[PDB]
């Protein structure tokens, strides 16, 4: 299912090789200026060398903010995460406004951790050969040597290991004919079930057998897993294991959200500063795309202009929609785009300036072609004109009904016609507004 | 010694049984016959062979069903150990 | 007999009749007048069905009862998953509103979800080390490990049990003995009841669709599942656990077939009363893939936000108005108010002579629409007290001078207690 | 080592000399030297902590070096020494009251250093020989100098068999507990088994078979009362902050313990520092809160930070001089800090430079510290990233005039974002 989302046609700044702004941009339109800007600070992201810098996509509704964010979202690839939040979602009755930021900020930071596991596994065929008792005492029967007939799919290895491990064969059912789950340092058996030749149609059983394995006995199993630093967070916050947590009553309310500066720092941070310079994990910082920054609380900009004040914090970016207002929980304190003037100094501004009339024809035919629907050109002039009149989004939803309308209508392509119906049909709040 | 290691034999791989009637992988055991079968035609036929078996000492012919081109053996000497249905 | 669901104050409403070419037809599906409000719904009513886009919001607008709520709840019965809640009822408080409003999109989306496993079912005749499973085509002798050994005993598994097992060594006993309820004659055990021997072949492989919505998150959010089902659930669901799992998991099925969402629809009925925090959230929420079509009522015109000061149409945001399709309702004329008067009177089970429905018409249209309906009902009680066969002017008079309308209300409000 | 450089990264300490005379520039601090002596003073004060209750305010305008001088503070204090930096707004919890969250971030940023003797005894296992009933055991450890075997009691056998020894380990066994601790090995493992390939370790000491007096410091702040409001304590430590603990019985008993282990040689009080960044948005009953709190004992230094003059206080109608009310705005001593000059914006913006390894030629530097004396520091800094990254791209060696110019119209000020805001886009 395409499930076609509100604007899904940005895949990405489309700047040329030079670093200037196109007009086919890669879906988006027009906007040279912010687009550059994005470009430099995609630029700055992959850097990966500064933190705790914020940007501001400050301008006039409908100058697609949230757009050109994806835009360059797509941009920065899966690769690094991308944390998409509202202002709104900072609002939490079980935990504080400023540990949400903080849960969102370590979201925002990604960390791939390798691990590299030398594991040998096969039919066993168990023997050992008899050894003079140990030299060093007396005599009597002793084993120096334990054999196991490892046999996998590609051949048969014996291995001539410690014989120290003779418990833990004994301790799980480890039966010749049975897959086992060797580990090269551990040594630790761990046994995967029968091998499925044995699995005869008139027994009744399951999760016993399991069919041997593919390769060479030894394998070197390399996997990476990409966890950002609030995964590690939450993993090493709650308990696990015994101690009475089986309980319903008394510990089903997992909501526990509230966490501590202590554990979030400090030992967390120097674990994975353990793990990069070791070799085993590598630190990937994203992004925290925050819209609707005007929403927030006094008491959030004022934790803010200080997280981005640390080394660990990342790259955020703010797309503020409203202009001077009043900021939230303050007394008729007015300031631009509903910030603090104090945060405002520590974010860099790209100004987006309104659509021509042309790029508005150019976004409602990319979003037409987008659905796949055509029009035919007196339909798209119209549709253009209409959103030179109202609001520019009025118009690409009307793409969709009128569409269907078409459909329905016995014709294929929307014509004038169609779009002039369903502008009477399904109109705007600026007409709307004639109570 | 014995104990920790009990060296035994290997697991003596299994047959892989076949439907005497359709010779197709057999995914049933009749229990009175005593027999694989996979379907319950050859369910039923087992069955009737086995009825005229115990009517008698032994059923003289052998039943036949679904010959393929080879000639088919129709198994009545497929040995059903189970004693009477009770 | 009396059920649950009974007549209402939109259950006149069996649909939103529209002709194949969506042309609003005069009154079908107990709905009248609206013509181009009706037309506006079918259209949406398509799109909805169609599910070629997402994030598609529709706003209705129009005067206190111009038959906006009976619009909308004529789509639903018309278009399978649909949500209906208030502004109200997404304040909790144990929830924050964000919270209650994503789990309000989330449960507005359904997911089909195809499960294929294989089943063995039968008689059990006699148990051991083995199992002779009999069914009513054909008996099988099955060898049983450790684990079924263990199962056939921590379930007191018997002869005659109608047993169940598919993979995974999920034991099943679904129900008890078929003849030997027999010599059981006075008591009968709780969970012992009988059933009939399955027939056909032993083994045997079901396909099932289970239908669920996108609000599964609620299923992998605790260790324990059921239980949060029922109630308010879990509060928290953590923003990680409901995108980079539950939507990941849904794009996978989908990919290999496993799973397909079928976009619902999430009704807000007055959604003037929502806080601009909710409004900025819905901003962001209708840009996601997994976004339903969503439908909204307000009967406010230029009216504050509420938690600001500010005034605008319709007594929401801007930003969001620019995101929303208006259809705004009509006033009902004489003959459409007395057609819905007729519709209702017919379905209430109330007879009524021409005079009497000119009267009505006449009320309904000097006051409010709702009242008239309401007048409907009481005359018809009063008719019943007198013992008529159909109510006449003088019943409808006598209620009307019993119960009063808010104008005459007010107007005899004088007294100032 | 992968840490990436922040706002405050450039500053790596207060610039001081022996007699506390402030520099001109140095440990990436630059001008300012009121306000650098007056951290410096304070700094020793904390570092003696002879005197307990003591508060100061770094009031001054946005820029002028605030927060910088109190990462400065923190750094110069080093190590041993806990600096609990918090902003004024985290103390507003749903599951702790406001005056909880302070008096846990007071007793936060309060150590005591806990003596602890202790007897290791360790070596080279050359024989772990252990007879097992399915009871006897003896343990020969080496050293570069002696040897000694230890007959190995039941308990003992059981405990190393739980953390598997084999010949050759070099283990650390506390006499007192008997706790396993393996650090490594000495030799491989028979170069015969195809598997557990490892390095191997130094050699123990030399009289390492019995260390008699080991003496360990365990350093642990007085947030301890959270190791006794429950039963559980590692789920409040951690994640929980739900720690609405009784005062009584936990505090004070904590606190009396505390005095006890100081008179008698066990542990030591070492007092650190708590920084409250924007402390105007603290409530006025944060403040009445911290006018007595600060009166204890264990009450640590107290820094602050405020970036405004006259405003109200948040809970109440009246307005104070740094948004604090009058009381505890009189009881500390503020220390202002003095805006910037042409030549001390310059050199903090080299210092940058030098901090992200970015070049750029003298004209550049002139006409970027323009821009910052017209606009602003850190937007300053910032031009500096961006005209870096417009040179990376341009693939030339330095910045020159034409990318800092080009990064001041691509990404706009505040000053200009307002002017440019005229088109009414919403109020
Ligand atoms: N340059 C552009 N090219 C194509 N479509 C655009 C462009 N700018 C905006 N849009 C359209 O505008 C709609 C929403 O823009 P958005 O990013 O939400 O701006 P805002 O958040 O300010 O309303 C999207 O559906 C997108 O299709
Ligand atoms: N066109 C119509 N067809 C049938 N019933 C109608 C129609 N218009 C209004 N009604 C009736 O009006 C009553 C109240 O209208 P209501 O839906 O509350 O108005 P609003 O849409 O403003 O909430 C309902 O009980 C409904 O039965
Ligand atoms: N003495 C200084 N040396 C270097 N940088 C400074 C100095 N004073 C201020 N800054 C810079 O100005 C910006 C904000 O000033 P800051 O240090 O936070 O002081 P304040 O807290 O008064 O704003 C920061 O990016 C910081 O790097």
């Amino acid at each position: 299912t395409q499930r076609i989302a509100s604007h899904s046609h940005v895949k990405g700044l489309g700047l040329d090789e030079s670093g200037l702004a196109k007009q086919a941009a890669s879906g988006l339109v027009g906007q040279e200026n912010a687009r550059e800007a994005c470009g430099v600070i995609v630029e700055l992201i992959k850097s990966k060398k500064m933190a705790g810098r914020a940007v501001l996509l400050a301008g006039p509704p409908g100058t697609g903010k949230t757009a050109l964010a994806l835009a360059i979202a797509q941009e920065l690839g899966s690769k690094v995460p991308f944390c998409p939040m509202v202002g709104s979602e900072v609002y939490s009755t079980e935990i504080k406004k400023t540990e949400v930021l903080m849960e969102n900020f370590r979201r925002a930071i990604g960390l791939r951790i390798k691990e590299t596991k030398e594991v040998y596994e096969g039919e066993v065929t168990e023997l050992t050969p008899c050894e003079t008792e140990n030299p060093m005492g007396g005599y009597g029967k002793t084993i120096s040597h334990v054999i196991i007939g490892l046999k996998t799919a590609k051949g048969t290895k014996q291995l001539k290991l410690d014989p120290s491990i003779f418990e833990s064969l004994q301790k799980e059912r480890v039966e010749a004919g049975d897959v086992i789950y060797i580990e090269a340092n551990s040594g630790a058996v761990k046994r995967q079930g029968r091998c499925d030749t044995y699995a005869t149609e008139f027994d009744l059983e399951a999760e016993e057998y399991v069919p041997l394995p593919k390769g060479d006995v030894h394998k070197k199993k390399e996997i990476i897993q990409d966890v950002t630093l609030h995964d590690l967070d939450v993993a090493n916050a709650r308990p696990q294991g015994g101690q009475d947590i089986l309980s319903m009553m008394g510990q089903l309310m997992k909501p526990k959200k509230t966490e501590i500066t202590d554990k979030l720092r400090g030992e967390i941070n120097k674990v994975v500063n353990k793990y990069i310079d070791q070799g085993i994990a590598e630190l990937v910082p994203g992004v925290l795309f925050v819209d609707e920054v005007h929403m927030l609380d006094i008491e959030c900009f004022t934790y803010l202009h200080r997280a981005l004040e640390s080394s660990i914090a990342p790259i955020v970016i703010f797309a503020s929609n409203r202009g001077n207002c009043v900021i939230r929980g303050t007394e008729d304190i007015t300031s631009p785009h509903g910030i603090p003037l104090d945060l405002l100094d520590r974010v860099m501004i790209i100004r987006t300036m309104l659509y021509t009339p042309q790029e508005m024809k150019q976004i409602i035919k990319i979003r037409a072609q987008t659905e796949g629907i055509n029009i035919s050109e007196e339909a798209l002039n119209h549709l253009g004109e209409i959103g030179t009149k109202t609001t520019l989004r009025y118009s690409v939803q009307l793409l969709t009904p009128a569409n269907l309308l078409a459909k329905i209508n016995g014709k294929d392509s929307i014509e004038k016609e169609h779009v002039e119906e369903i502008s009477e049909l399904f109109y705007d709040a600026k007409s709307s507004a004639k109570i | 010694f014995e104990e920790w290691f009990p060296q035994g034999r290997p697991p003596k791989v299994p047959v892989r049984e076949v439907c005497p009637v359709t010779h197709r992988p057999a995914l049933y055991r009749d229990p009175v016959t005593d027999i694989p079968y996979a379907t319950a035609r050859a369910f039923k036929i087992i069955r009737e062979a086995y009825k005229k078996y115990i009517t008698a000492h032994g059923l003289p012919p052998t039943a036949s069903a679904l010959g393929p081109g080879p000639p088919p053996p129709e198994p009545l000497p497929g040995s059903g150990p189970r004693a009477l249905r009770q | 007999v009396t059920r649950i669901e009974r007549i209402g104050a939109h259950s006149h409403i069996r649909g939103l009749g529209l002709d194949d070419a969506l042309e609003p037809r005069q009154a079908s599906q107990g709905m009248v007048g609206q013509l181009a409000a009706r037309r506006a719904a079918g259209v949406v009513l398509e799109m909805i069905r169609e599910g070629k886009i997402a994030g598609r919001a529709v706003l209705i607008a129009g005067q206190p009862g111009t038959g906006k709520t009976a619009i909308a709840m004529g789509m639903a019965q018309a278009l399978t998953p649909f949500t209906a809640i208030a502004g109200s009822e997404i304040f909790s408080l144990e929830m924050s509103k964000t919270e209650a409003l994503t789990q309000a999109f989330r449960r507005s989306i359904g997911v089909r979800i195809k499960e294929e496993t294989e089943i063995i079912e039968g008689e059990v005749v006699e148990i051991q080390g083995k199992l002779t499973l009999k069914t009513t085509e054909m008996e099988t002798i099955y060898d049983l490990g450790t684990k079924m050994i263990e199962s056939l005993t921590k379930d007191k598994v018997q002869a005659g049990d109608v047993i169940t097992i598919d993979k995974a060594t999920g034991k099943i006993s679904k129900l008890g003995r078929s003849f030997t309820r027999a010599r059981d004659y006075d008591a009968m055990g709780s969970q012992t009841k009988f059933v009939q021997c399955p027939d056909g072949e032993l083994q045997k492989r079901k396909e099932v669709v289970h239908t669920v919505s996108l609000h599964e998150i609620d299923v992998i959010n605790s260790r324990t599942q059921g239980f949060l089902a029922l109630f308010s659930g879990d509060t928290g669901e953590i923003k990680s656990e409901v995108r980079e799992q539950i939507n990941a998991k849904v794009a996978e099925w989908r990919e290999e077939g496993k799973a397909e969402i079928i976009p619902g629809v999430l009704f807000i009925d007055e959604v003037h009363m929502l806080d601009i925090e909710s409004f900025s959230f819905l901003n962001r929420a209708l840009e996601s893939d997994m976004a339903p079509v969503l439908i909204m009522a307000t009967n406010r015109g230029i009216t504050r936000i509420r938690g600001t000061s500010y005034q605008s149409p319709h007594g929401i945001p801007i930003d969001l108005l620019d995101r929303l399709l208006i259809v705004s309702t009509t006033p009902y004329s004489e003959k459409d108010t007395k057609q819905i008067l007729r519709i209702r009177c017919e379905e209430e089970d109330v007879e009524m002579s021409e005079d009497a429905y000119t009267v009505l018409t006449r009320i309904g249209l000097e006051t409010s629409l709702r009242y008239a309906i309401q007048l409907i009902t009481a005359a018809s009680l009063v008719c019943r007290k007198r013992k008529g066969t159909e109510v006449q002017v003088d019943d409808i008079k006598r209620v009307y001078s019993l119960f009063l309308d808010e104008s005459r209300s007010t107007q005899y409000m004088k007294e100032y207690q």
